[PDB]
RNA sequence: GGAUAGUGGCCUACCAUGGUUUCAACGGGUAACGGGGAAUAAGGGUUCGAUUCCGGAGAGGGAGCCUGAGAAACGGCUACCACAUCCAAGGAAGGCAGCAGGCGCGCAAAUUACCCAAUCCUAAUUCAGGGAGGUAGUGACAAUAAAUAACGAUACAGGGCCCAUUCGGGUCUUGUAAUUGGAAUGAGUACAAUGUAAAUACCUUAACGAGGAACAAUUGGAGGGCAAGUCUGGUGCCAGCAGCCGCGGUAAUUCCAGCUCCAAUAGCGUAUAUUAAAGUUGUUGCAGUUAAAAAGCUCGUAGUUGAACUUUGGGCCCGGUUGGCCG
């Protein structure tokens, strides 16, 4: 009677299980980027796995094909404006052979983690856990987040956040009275 | 927030175009007091057992009730 | 050369080779023949539930020496007598006679395992409760 | 041979031990973030093979 | 010729002997409804597709039929056959393979909830009707994001580089070795505000929720493949482990208890089927002397395959296409 809900999955798992090389590679990824799980690395390897295989089917053809220059123009665009290219290389031959690394490098988390308002990866990726990130006009719960480069301009205490102002905090007047208490 | 705010051009023209499940949230109207839809349909389901009225057979249950 | 014949109109051979030499693989051939479905004390299924009978003391086949401790289930679907591992300690202790237990293949699509033999199936319950929760004490036997 | 019995025998006779007390450790991002820490950054144990859970001698 | 809304062996009478088939007829099996599809990711392929859409079919088994434009209709009848309440021993009424629910089978799954609010249909046509539909409970078959909290201080062991008066100091936290305090947050408080039908489901609250014997994370293993113990105690051909090789005749890195751990990590282990591995089904693309396999030898029909040769090549004229008389 309805309509199914189409559902897909986000992360392939890589085919050999335990091999040091790719386990150490994954492991001091995650680790030096501040994540808690394998599953943010399959997942971007498998969307890079899916990228890498359109650009495949795509320069498999002669320059000039109608098809070809639709689909590789969004895919570059595409690319340059979640910024894994950097502006002034555009030859899809890196897209191609792009990098996880390069993707996982502008991740939201590492970008708060160089801005250093934590000061530490792990405390950035606990803010962004807890909500005391205001990405644009609304606050967003999520590291990995891609963002449009306005909201790194755009960071700040969001005005229903602490550390700002404008509210003295129910923990700092608890703490405020149990001083008094002490005191007397 | 954002949401579907409209507006009509009298009350009497909203009282017409909107149903009574809106006009009950805007007190437009009384909430009127409806069965529970299992014993609406019995209902709806004896008064087709029974033909008619019913006051014959009401009559023939009084001549039974009396033996 | 090459045996197999390469014309253009050789299709309806190769294809009629293709099923004749087919038929010598052994999974496809019970996959057709559905002997998993005729002969398959589990008839094609997954698990089978059994009430036991009695234990076996069968022994461990060489270089060993130990006893593995089966227990013969009556299937209730199919009516067949099967010798089943009870894997844990104390599990024949468990399962002593007339209990109701829950049984799977072995790991093997239909083989002896290791040193243990005419054994295929293995339990997973015993009247609702897992094996292993019983061994670690999380949960207990129920006697009603 | 006829020796449908002492099943369980070790797990009748080996004492039974409960975990020394300790503090529960961290898990999950700390668990890794102590993992990383103690694999890559660290110098301790790289002598022949670097290893990883070293038995006392 | 009849019958049908119509053609027609659809059925009747007469006539001749034809029709299909090794290019597999006819028959048997189908744990067979078909397709759009799902799973592999070199290509080629393999397996399934009851099931959210379409085309069939059935309403317990066939059979018959009225009505109706449209049913061989089953929440319409007519019988037979097995299921199937009472008797006031005359007799009456049925098929939940529609929704909840019960029993059997069980390996295989959901509570006898609510309403036409959001989609359509039915009618004499706005309004009336709809377990069609939509909204809740259970539920780890499945897929997203992502909780089980993190801070900062040396509680001294040199990195950018130095004092250059041999660890006397490093202004930073690393290059931890068992003393660690907040400005703050989440599930749930839903008196209320978003929200539907009166409550719950995302966002907030004057007010509660963490200082962690609280809100505390499981699964498989440390011989190998496949990294993770000659770390301890127990047993010592016996309990077991062991998907495969293998472990133990009083010292087991494999059996039982703990710690450390290694892997995935609110996920994981196990059983069966299936795909790749499988160039172990080989069209692409396998092997046949000795590992499995060249029929004992030849003839031969269907099948498959089958030498070369028939207009070749020179001329002129242009729309227009790619570094290319030119920036």
């Amino acid at each position: 009677p309805r309509a199914p809900r189409t559902y897909s999955k986000t992360y392939s798992t890589p085919k050999r299980p335990y091999e040091s090389s790719r386990l150490d590679a994954e492991l001091k990824l995650a680790g030096e980027f501040g994540l808690k799980n394998k599953k943010e690395i399959y997942r971007i390897s498998f969307q890079l796995s899916k990228i890498r295989r359109a650009a495949r089917d795509l320069l498999t053809r002669d320059e000039k094909d109608p098809k070809r220059l639709f689909e590789g123009n969004a895919l570059i665009r595409r690319l340059v404006r979640v910024g894994v290219l950097s502006e002034d290389k555009k030859k899809l031959d890196y897209v191609l052979a792009l990098k996880v690394e390069d993707f996982l490098e502008r991740r939201l988390q590492t970008q708060v983690y160089k801005l250093g308002l934590a000061k530490s990866v792990h405390h950035a990726r606990v803010l962004i856990t807890q909500r005391h990130i205001a990405v644009g006009k609304q606050i967003v719960n999520i590291p990995s987040f891609m963002v449009r480069l306005d909201s790194e301009k755009h960071i700040d205490f969001a005005p229903t956040s602490p550390f700002g102002g404008a509210r003295p905090g129910r923990v700092a007047r608890r703490n405020a009275a149990r001083k008094a208490e002490a005191s007397g | 927030s954002v949401g579907f705010g409209l507006v009509y051009n009298s009350v009497a023209e909203a009282k017409k175009f909107e149903p009574t499940y809106r006009l009950v949230r805007y007190g437009l109207a009384e909430k009127v007091e409806k069965a529970s839809r299992q014993q609406r349909k019995q209902k709806k389901n004896r008064d087709k057992k029974i033909f008619g009225t019913g006051k014959r057979l009401a009559k023939k249950v009084a001549r039974r009730n009396a033996d | 050369g090459k045996g197999k014949p390469r014309g253009l109109n050789s299709a309806r051979k190769l294809r009629v080779h293709r099923r004749n030499n087919r038929w010598a693989e052994n999974n496809y051939k019970k996959r057709l023949l559905g002997t998993a479905f005729k002969s398959s004390p589990f008839g094609g299924s997954s698990h089978a539930k059994g009430i036991v009978l009695e234990k076996l003391g069968i022994e461990s086949k060489q270089p060993n020496s130990a006893i593995r401790k089966c227990v013969r289930v009556q299937l209730i679907k199919n009516g067949k007598k099967v010798t089943a591992f009870v894997p844990n300690d104390g599990c024949l202790n468990f399962v002593d006679e007339n209990d109701e237990v829950l049984l799977a293949g072995f790991g093997r699509k239909g083989k002896a395992k290791g040193d243990i033999p005419g054994v295929r199936f293995k339990v997973v319950k015993v009247s609702g409760v897992s094996l292993l929760a019983l061994w670690k004490e999380k949960k207990e036997k129920p006697r009603s | 041979h006829g020796s449908l019995a002492r099943a369980g025998k070790v797990k009748s006779q080996t004492p039974k031990v409960e975990k020394t007390e300790k503090p529960k450790k961290p898990k999950g991002r700390a668990y890794k973030r102590l993992l990383y820490t103690r694999r890559f950054v660290n110098v301790t144990l790289v002598n022949g093979k670097r290893r990883m859970n070293p038995g006392p001698s």
